[PDB]
RNA sequence: CGCAAGACGGACCAGAGCGAAAGCAUUUGCCAAGAAUGUUUUCAUUAAUCAAGAACGAAAGUCGGAGGUUCGAAGACGAUCAGAUACCGUCGUAGUUCCGACCAUAAACGAUGCCGACUGGCGAUGCGGCGGCGUUAUUCCCAUGACCCGCCGGGCAGCUUCCGGGAAACCAAAGUCUUUGGGUUCCGGGGGGAGUAUGGUUGCAAAGCUGAAACUUAAAGGAAUUGACGGAAGGGCACCACC
């Protein structure tokens, strides 16, 4: 930091880096994005942080193992973010 | 040490071949002609070519 | 005397083990398997003073009594076993140590393969000396 | 360690003085 | 006043560390307050080697190594001259002596 | 005893090894003569030899050391077996090092003969050609799935096999390298030996296998 | 029991020792084998190329 | 024993070859009648002195440059050294290599078309 | 060469980890507990610091059982010396180890209460998470382990600087103080007599906790400077020193 710069305008690889709760105003970095499977096709939403053992619609027996951080698939064909 | 003499390699070599052991029977021969200290020539070089080139073969090794 | 009837061309072998501390050094030679002396001689021997028992020379004069009573008996060359006292004590060498084996090589023995034989704990009972040590 | 022995010299003479008044009555 | 900032000792985050018995004099010291010093030697002196591989029954023998490792108190270290005393700046120097 | 001379009253003789070590002469040995009650078989059994694997096999390995039981006297020869093996004191000194883990184990075993073993095996782990840190020290779970490993491979190798064999695999020390070989998915390790052997019990005498071994 | 004489030539002079460094420190080649070399402590004044008598070769003395 | 010279002899041999380096040479038995007549020297046991360190000095700077003492003929070709080198007739020109994070930053300032280029290793240099 | 018993866990072992502190290191299994991190889970002010009261608390010591390898208060002797009821040596009782009750102290120390906010720079290190080009291992990819380059939490520490402070030594807190007020607990008032006398109270005992006055005195004490001195260290010198 110099002796000059103003605090009002972060520059958004200077608001990226910092912790969830010190930001200028609050944020989330987890999201939500929809699954799909082989041998059973109806498309499922899910959470990247997730904690439960997720079963599809198409009832394979796992979708997701939980973990100390993200949730990772069964090697399914999307892990595409909903924008909103 | 590694090796005193390279005479020791194939004394060596014939013991994992005794335990029936084909891959560390290589690696010892390989190394053997593969280091500095020995690459003046010597009569023993043939009978060592000779037991490494079987094994390359036995194996299928080409590399 | 009578060593082994073989006499050209080959070795008869013993073990030497040198046991050298502070306060004495001992020169002992014995069968291969450990178990029969052929002899033993020490530092406390050859000085006529306490002091001096340790001593390099002592040792030396102790090794070249040793070496002639293995030719005498028909042994030619010598495995090696080296100590310190060991246990809780210091376990370096002391002083005859050096001068034991160099002495039995210069005198016409021929050398085999040698070791260090010191005995350590893997943890052990209480030292000698109380907790504030030897004071002086 | 002359202030330990000065305590151990008042913790013997108060260990005297209790034997003797504690006798007189 | 204080001398050092680490009061003579390597301790911090702990309460109790266990104590060792010097080879000198068997004084009784905490582990991470002793001095060390790690001795590899060989078995045969530098002027006696010559003598002792003649003399030999094989063709190559390379002689062995002695392993030691030594613990003295402060007393036993200054008395041996294994450590001397400092300058007041110079003491801050943590750097192990040139070879 | 002060006898005059004794070494008049002394006979010498021939120890022999294994067939399957290469050089077959261990070297020669002293008794006293048979007397009334105290006859010289009796002071030549259970001896115990030990001796470098340079000296069974002449290579330049040197630093492993078997150790070798008389078991009877046939003319002026006595007749050796197994009955250990360890490492020199200079070997083990210089692999115990700073900056790096020590993972030990041990199991009890029999052979398909009737041979009680038991096994010692140390690994010390690596330092990667591009590391920059100082130290390579493994986590207390990464050492558990290691020493499982070492134990698993241990005693698989013996369970199967009689005396004969197992000796085999120890001349060469197959057995470090398969463990060495394994581990490497957990954490690389850099020296890997089974560094003791001790026999707790064995079975009756059996003179035709003893001879089978020196035939 | 008994050893014979010896004869050593001085090749260099290392310094001076004992209490009042009353002995010189030196090191001697033998006049039998040419390539054996010792180092020895002794009591006169001594120069490069003198000749030493020794009534044991065996002993070697480092600083007193 | 003793011969290091104080500095009352060492100053006054510094001063008389900043002043009459073209009489002076080799031979002490000529330095010395030199000296006798440029200066005034109030021993001859003194003069002897300064006549022996010139005489030293002279056997120097016939090598290379005495950090204390100063000559036209020195100076010359120290100036012959500063100005320009017999070296080379144009710089070292300037068609050099650029690194394409250099080419980027260069792209920004409007700038480039005259270097070739190429790609460094694929992870940091242990 | 072989047998038996009791104590202890070397090297790896580090300004490294865990615990409220005292403390905690051979293997494997069983029982209950916990910090940090991840989280677009849930309750919704439930909190901070604490008279009375309560749990834990090194070593030594006391009472009742079992064991006794090593070491060793008291004690018996050998040396040293003017003496030596000591330092040094040989032997040895209680104790040192386990089980069940007591005891409540320590240079129990970071000689530095706890909670919260703000004020410079730099390289490392242990744990969890996030991102990335290569090398290496297992199966043929993918995933995951060992290494390498960055980022974010919270942890034991280090170096540096005219932040600022202080009597100074020194301290990123021991700073944001005559430009003096974020909350709250314990507690000091010149040196001695004295942690003593006396009363109460707890304890089997040893003892712990609470705790005066008469009288006496001009200094006692902290940090730093220049000398002199050392049965402290390193260089150099002298026939009023020595060989």
């Amino acid at each position: 930091m110099p002796l000059a710069k103003d605090l009002l305008h972060p520059s958004p690889e200077e608001e990226k880096r910092k912790h969830k709760k010190k930001r200028l105003v609050q944020s989330p970095n987890s999201y939500f994005m929809d699954v799909k499977c082989p041998g059973c096709y109806k498309i499922t939403t899910v959470f990247s942080h997730a904690q439960t053992v997720v079963l599809c619609v198409g009832c394979s027996t796992v979708l997701c193992q939980p973990t100390g951080g993200k949730a990772r698939l069964t090697e399914g064909c999307s892990f595409r973010r909903k924008q909103h | 040490a590694y090796f005193q003499r390279p005479e020791n390699a194939l004394k060596r070599a014939n013991e994992f071949l005794e335990v029936g052991k084909k891959q560390p029977a290589l690696d010892v021969l390989y190394d053997v002609m593969k280091s500095k200290k020995h690459r003046t020539w010597q009569k023993i070089h043939e009978p060592i070519m000779l037991k490494y080139l079987e094994l390359c073969v036995d194996l299928r090794k080409s590399h | 005397s009578l060593g082994p009837q073989v006499a050209e061309g080959e070795n008869v072998f013993g073990v030497c083990h040198i046991f050298a501390s502070f306060n004495d050094t001992f020169v002992h030679v014995t069968d291969l398997s450990g178990k029969e002396t052929i002899c033993r001689v020490t530092g406390g021997m050859k000085v006529k003073a306490d002091r001096d028992e340790s001593s390099p020379y002592a040792a030396m004069l102790a090794a070249q009594d040793v070496a002639q009573r293995c030719k005498e008996l028909g042994i030619t060359a010598l495995h090696i076993k080296l100590r310190a006292t060991g246990g809780n004590r210091t376990k370096t060498p002391g002083p005859g140590a050096q001068s034991a084996l160099r002495a039995l090589a210069r005198s016409g023995m021929k050398i085999g393969r040698i070791e260090d034989v010191t005995p350590i704990p893997s943890d052990s009972t209480r030292r000698k000396g109380g907790r504030r040590g030897r004071r002086l | 360690m002359r202030a330990k022995w000065r305590k151990k010299r008042m913790r013997r003479l108060k260990r005297k003085r209790r034997k003797m008044r504690q006798r007189s009555k | 006043t204080k001398k050092r900032r680490n009061n003579g000792r390597a301790k911090k985050g702990r309460g109790h560390v266990q104590p060792i018995r010097c080879t000198n004099c068997a004084c009784c010291v905490p582990k991470d307050k002793a001095i060390k010093k790690f001795v590899i030697r060989n078995i045969v002196e530098a002027a006696a080697v010559r003598d002792i591989s003649e003399v030999s029954v094989f063709d190559a023998y390379v002689l062995p190594k002695l392993y030691v490792k030594l613990h003295y108190c402060v007393s036993c270290a200054i008395h041996s001259k294994v450590v001397r005393n400092r300058s007041r700046e110079a003491r801050k120097d943590r750097t192990p002596p040139p070879r | 005893k002060k006898v005059v001379d004794p070494f008049s009253k002394k006979d010498w003789y021939d120890v022999k090894a294994p067939a399957m070590f290469n050089i077959r002469n261990i070297g020669k040995t002293l008794v006293t003569r048979t007397q009334g009650t105290k006859i010289a078989s009796d002071g030549l059994k259970g001896r115990v030899f030990e001796v470098s694997l340079a000296d069974l096999q002449n290579d330049e390995v040197a630093f492993r050391k078997f150790k070798l039981i008389t078991e009877d006297v046939q003319g002026k020869n006595c007749l050796t077996n197994f009955h250990g093996m360890d490492l020199t004191r200079d070997k083990m000194c210089s692999m115990v090092k700073k900056w790096q883990t020590m993972i030990e184990a041990h199991v009890d075993v029999k052979t398909t003969d009737g041979y009680l073993l038991h096994l010692f095996c140390v690994g010390f782990t690596k330092k990667c050609n591009n590391q920059i840190r100082k130290t390579s020290y493994a986590q207390h779970q990464q050492v558990r799935q290691i020493r499982k490993k070492m134990m698993e491979i241990m005693t698989r190798e013996v369970q199967t096999n009689d005396l004969k064999e197992v000796v085999n695999k120890l001349i060469p020390d197959s057995i470090g390298k398969d463990i060495e070989k394994a581990c490497q998915s957990i954490y690389p390790l850099h020296d890997v030996f089974v560094r003791k052997v001790k026999m707790l019990k064995k079975p009756k005498f059996e003179l035709g296998k003893l001879m089978e071994l020196h035939g | 029991r008994v050893q014979p004489i010896k004869l050593a030539r001085v090749t260099k002079v290392l310094g001076r020792t004992g209490s009042q460094g009353q002995c010189t420190q030196v090191r001697v080649e033998f006049m039998d084998d040419t390539s054996r070399s010792i180092i020895r402590n002794v009591k006169g004044p001594v120069r490069e190329g003198d000749v030493l008598t020794l009534l044991e070769s065996e002993r070697e003395a480092r600083r007193l | 024993m003793g011969r290091v010279r104080t500095k009352t002899v060492k100053k006054a041999a510094r001063v008389i070859i900043e002043k009459y380096y073209t009489r002076l040479g080799n031979d002490f038995h000529t330095n010395k009648r030199v000296c006798e007549e440029i200066a005034i020297i109030p021993s001859k046991k003194l003069r002897n002195k300064i006549a022996g360190y010139v005489t030293h000095l002279m056997k120097r700077i016939q090598r290379g440059p005495v950090r204390g003492i100063s000559i036209k003929l020195q100076e010359e070709e120290r100036e012959r050294r500063d100005n320009y080198v017999p070296e080379v007739s144009a710089l070292d020109q300037e068609i050099i290599e650029v690194d394409p994070d250099t080419k980027e930053m260069l792209k920004l300032l409007d700038f480039g078309s005259l270097s070739n280029l190429q790609v460094t290793q694929p992870t940091v240099g242990m």
